[PDB]
């Protein structure tokens, strides 16, 4: 049946437009209701918009109606979304969709929707990592063993590689995935289980290395005196 | 003061079934639903309509085990045999004179593997980011199963919101999952509490690790 894909940037600076592309087929030749939908971050869905393409008209919601443009080419089986002046709120999954028009009992549905594109309000530009020692512990660990690792703090855009000892050390080793933080920066850590008898003896060192700013740092992790 | 309002999360086990509720407004105690699905990565499907008396409209190209009921201001979508695809957000919707209004949606884990509960490591704030005038405190978590946790922090005994972020969790490759959680305070306000906690929700059962300044 119908099928939609949504396209665009995925970040947009604060105060500037957003534009996305729809590209559909399987619809109507005309008297599609082309619509937005839009899911912010620990929010319901919000409606945001749509077009009738037999028409020309748009219905748009009223919270978001001064800053909304959507639009049409049907010649290439496209429909566009513009939203002007971003701010935070706007951090969204953003869903292209067609409404149907049987109204069933009283109600209208999204009858087919796209997989939807994220875009994320950021004024972040490019920045290097501060690195922190996290000192061994041996609270949450299995015996015999303590956790140690580096917090890789603050840096934009991904990616960071963390390695220990220089690549000698992989066994016991978890970075886990980063947290986007709501400055826009990204933060992660990377944490490695060895045994406890070692710690007075092996050096433990983290290679982090954030190759969009050309920032290498190798901290040594000490166990607390 | 149209709301549709559902239970943020549900979790079941491969071929049970479970019943999710939207619940109405008052105003809209008599409005028809839709219920939808959004599994991970993928296009949210429109499941079916459902009105005040328990009809609804079946979709093509949507499996059996998925229907619907209605009982007053209360809509259900039954889900038999769950399927591990049916792991997914659930959410309801209505339309009110050309308003839509959408639930909040629930998040349905479908186990198909044993529960596994997670390990919870707390860092405190290092000595040479205290020197940077900052603190942060990280609370990881790992090895757990169904990915669908909740955490939440303390200073001393009192709950703490502001200035916490969470990741959502990824799998790991043993197909268990990892979280993280980050408390940034000010130096000031790490050294004068006696502790702070990181208390971990997984399926209904909690780990708390708790640091303080003084160690």
């Amino acid at each position: 049946q119908v099928q939609l894909q949504e396209s665009g940037p995925g970040l947009v600076k604060p105060s500037e437009t957003l534009s996305l592309t729809c590209a559909v087929s399987g619809g109507s030749i005309s008297g599609n209701y082309w619509s937005w939908i839009r899911q912010s971050p620990g929010k319901g869905l919000e409606w945001i918009g749509h077009i009738n393409d037999y028409s020309g008209r748009t219905d748009y919601n009223p919270s978001l109606k001064s800053r909304v443009t959507i639009s049409t080419d049907t010649s290439t089986n496209q429909f566009f979304l513009t939203l002007s002046s971003v701010s935070a709120a706007d951090t969204a999954v953003y869903y292209c969709a067609r409404r149907d028009t049987d109204f069933w009992r009283g109600i209208y549905v999204f009858e087919f929707w796209g997989q939807g594109v994220l875009v994320t309000v950021s004024s972040a530009s490019t920045k290097g990592p501060s690195v922190f020692p996290l000192a061994p512990s041996s609270k949450s660990t299995s015996g015999g063993t303590a956790a140690l690792g580096c917090l890789v703090k603050d840096y934009f855009p991904e990616p960071v590689t963390v390695s220990w000892n220089s690549g000698a050390l992989t066994s016991g080793v978890h970075t886990f995935p980063a947290v986007l933080q709501s400055s826009g920066l990204y933060s992660l850590s990377s944490v490695v289980t060895v045994p406890s008898s070692s710690l007075g003896t092996q050096t433990y060192i983290c290679n982090v290395n954030h190759k969009p700013s050309n920032t290498k740092v190798d901290k040594r992790v000490e166990p607390k005196s | 003061q149209s709301v549709l309002t559902q239970s943020p999360s549900a979790s079941a086990s491969l071929g049970a079934s479970v019943k999710l509720t939207c619940t109405l407004s008052s105003g809209l105690r008599s409005y028809t639903i839709a219920w939808y699905q959004r599994q991970r990565g993928q296009a949210p499907r429109f499941l079916l309509r459902l009105d005040s008396v328990g009809s609804h409209t079946k979709v093509d190209g949507i499996p059996d085990r998925f229907s619907g009921s209605s009982s007053g201001t209360e809509r259900y979508l039954t889900i038999s045999n769950l399927q591990s695809e049916d792991e997914a957000d659930y959410f309801c919707q209505t339309w009110t004179t050309g308003i839509y209004i959408f639930g909040g949606g629930t998040r349905l884990s479908v186990l198909s593997q044993p529960k596994a509960s997670p390990t919870v490591t707390l860092f405190p704030p290092s000595s040479e980011e205290l020197q940077a005038n900052k603190a942060t405190l990280v609370c990881l978590i790992s090895d757990f199963y169904p990915g669908a946790v909740t955490v939440a922090w303390k200073a001393d005994s009192s709950p703490v919101k502001a200035g916490v972020e969470t990741t959502t969790p990824s799998k790991q490759s043993n197909n268990k999952y990892a979280a993280s959680s980050y408390l940034s305070l000010t130096p000031e306000q790490w050294k004068s509490h006696r502790s702070y906690s990181c208390q971990v929700t997984h399926e209904g059962s909690t780990v708390e690790k708790t640091v303080a300044p003084t160690e």
